[PDB]
């Protein structure tokens, strides 16, 4: 609506019957695959991220944001606990670490 | 010409498969939109009388 | 040619064959007068503009 | 501007307004020098047509 | 048909002429309307699987494939169920710039966009995610926690069928 892409602002400037606006807007600038999971199993408890999803390389796993690729370790304090690993559909086996 | 659609692409979904951002692009567009169309008004002595 | 209006010198030439003038939509701007040669542009009693 | 609107009561605003304020009283005719007659007595009396 | 075409043409055409600027004016606005609603995006993007959207059917609101027509039993149901120069003195019905088509064409692409990448794909470059990732950063946007979904994925998934089919019975009938 505002530009194309994320908006971060908008410079409105005059014209003879008209304005035209300068919108500054954030783009995704490279892609890279990466193996998600909803939920971590840790001590026969769900975790869930409170915010951000979960993305492996290799084997280990990180929670990171959606808008960018800036991978942080598990903790108590990424992730909220709640259910329990059988009903959740696609979870993985991975560690908590806690601070 | 037929009209574009636009570019083409493709993206493989897959149930256990994410695609983050690992670099940005800080990008300035133009959108130009008219504000007003010049006024105007008629004479009705001018225009009937003359 | 019979009307009420304001008369005004502008300097418009005629060919000898065009004794009457029209401006743009059609109305007559100026005419020549048949006791002086003069060309005398005609404009209207009331701007209309109030 | 009550006559446009053709009413005695008026509102607050702008209001283009068309009348002959002027109304001229003076009248001018300008003909050429011409004054002889033209021979229309020729042509309606001539002695054969 | 007339004669001394020419003389009345020359006496009454610019204000036919204005007249038909007009209603030109208000085609190509209709045309605009039509890119305004279905052109948001340009990108067009297809969906090769059927049924793995977390247990979500979405054979009939997608489009099928193996079929000329790019067209969706829904919108197969919503182009049937509608009825619709000499003849008209010269009024003539100008043909859509965006023909039928393009516009399932259109619907298609932000169906496979919004599947495929949720609310990523306008943005830039598509990026894909799972859809009951996306199904919990949409109940985290309206405000109630994700544990819920992956709680209840499949009562969620049979109540949108169930819905959906709801949809079909009720469009497929005559009303
Ligand atoms: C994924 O990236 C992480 C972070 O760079 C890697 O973890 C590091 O791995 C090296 C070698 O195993 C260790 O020395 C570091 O201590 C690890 N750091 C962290 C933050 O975990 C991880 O090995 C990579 N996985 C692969 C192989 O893709
Ligand atoms: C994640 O770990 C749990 C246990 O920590 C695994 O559950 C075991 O699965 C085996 C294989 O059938 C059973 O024999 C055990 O009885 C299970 N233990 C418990 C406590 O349930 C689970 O399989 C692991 N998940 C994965 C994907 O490896
Ligand atoms: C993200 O993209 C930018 C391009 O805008 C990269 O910045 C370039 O970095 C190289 C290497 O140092 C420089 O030679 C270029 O001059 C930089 N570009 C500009 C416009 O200054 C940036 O390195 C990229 N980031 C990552 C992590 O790849
Ligand atoms: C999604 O729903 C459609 C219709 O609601 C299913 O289509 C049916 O498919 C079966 C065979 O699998 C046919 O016998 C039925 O006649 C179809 N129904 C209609 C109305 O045509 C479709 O199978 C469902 N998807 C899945 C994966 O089961
Ligand atoms: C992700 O995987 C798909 C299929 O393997 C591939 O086409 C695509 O290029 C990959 N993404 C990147 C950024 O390489
Ligand atoms: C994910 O999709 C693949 C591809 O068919 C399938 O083999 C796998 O069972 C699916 N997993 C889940 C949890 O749906
Ligand atoms: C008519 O006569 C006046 C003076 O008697 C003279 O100034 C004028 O030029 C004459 N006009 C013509 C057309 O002869
Ligand atoms: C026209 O000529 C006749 C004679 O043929 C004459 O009697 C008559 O009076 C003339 N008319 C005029 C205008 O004098």
């Amino acid at each position: 609506f505002c530009g194309k892409g994320y908006h971060l602002m908008s410079f409105p400037q005059s014209a003879p019957h008209g304005v035209v606006f300068l919108h500054v807007t954030y783009v995704p600038a490279q892609e890279k695959n990466f193996t998600t999971a909803p939920a971590i199993c840790h001590d026969g408890k769900a975790h869930f991220p409170r915010e951000g999803v979960f993305v492996s390389n290799g084997t280990h796993w990180f929670v990171t944001q959606r808008n960018f690729y800036e991978p942080q370790i598990i903790t108590t304090d990424n992730t909220f606990v709640s259910g329990n690993c059988d009903v959740v559909i696609g979870i993985v086996n991975n560690t908590v670490y806690d601070p | 010409y037929t009209m574009s659609l636009g570019a083409e692409n493709s993206v493989a979904y897959s149930n256990n498969s994410i695609a983050i951002p690992t670099n940005f692009t800080i990008s300035v567009t133009t959108e130009i939109l008219p504000v007003s169309m010049t006024k105007t008004s008629v004479d009705c002595t001018m225009y009937i009388c003359g | 040619l019979t009307g009420t209006g304001v008369l005004t010198e502008s300097n418009k030439k005629f060919l000898p064959f065009q004794q009457f003038g029209r401006d743009i939509a059609d109305t007559t701007d100026a005419v020549r007068d048949p006791q002086t040669l003069e060309i005398l542009d005609i404009t209207p009693c009331s701007f209309g503009g109030v | 501007t009550k006559c446009t609107l053709k009413s005695f009561t008026v509102e607050k605003g702008i209001y283009q307004t068309s009348n002959f304020r002027v109304q001229p009283t003076e009248s001018i005719v300008r003909f050429p020098n011409i004054t002889n007659l033209c021979p229309f007595g020729e042509v309606f009396n001539a002695t054969r047509f | 048909d007339s004669t001394e075409c020419s003389n009345l043409l020359l006496q009454y055409g610019s204000f036919c002429t204005q007249l038909n600027r007009a209603l030109t004016g208000i085609a190509v606005e209709q045309d605009k309307n039509t890119q305004e609603v279905f052109a948001q995006v340009k990108q067009i993007y297809k969906t090769p699987p059927i049924k793995d959207f977390g247990g979500f059917n979405f054979s009939q609101i997608l489009p099928d494939p193996s079929k000329p027509s790019k067209r969706s039993f829904i919108e197969d149901l919503l182009f049937n169920k509608v009825t619709l120069a000499q003849k008209f003195n010269g009024l003539t019905v100008l043909p859509p710039l965006l023909t039928d088509e393009m516009i399932a064409q259109y619907t298609s692409a932000l169906l496979a966009g919004t599947i495929t990448s949720g609310w990523t794909f306008g943005a830039g470059a598509a990026l894909q995610i799972p859809f009951a990732m996306q199904m919990a950063y949409r109940f985290n946007g309206i405000g109630v926690t994700q544990n819920v979904l992956y709680e209840n994925q499949k009562l969620i998934a049979n109540q949108f069928n169930s819905a959906i089919g709801k949809i079909q019975d009720s469009l497929s009938s005559t009303a």
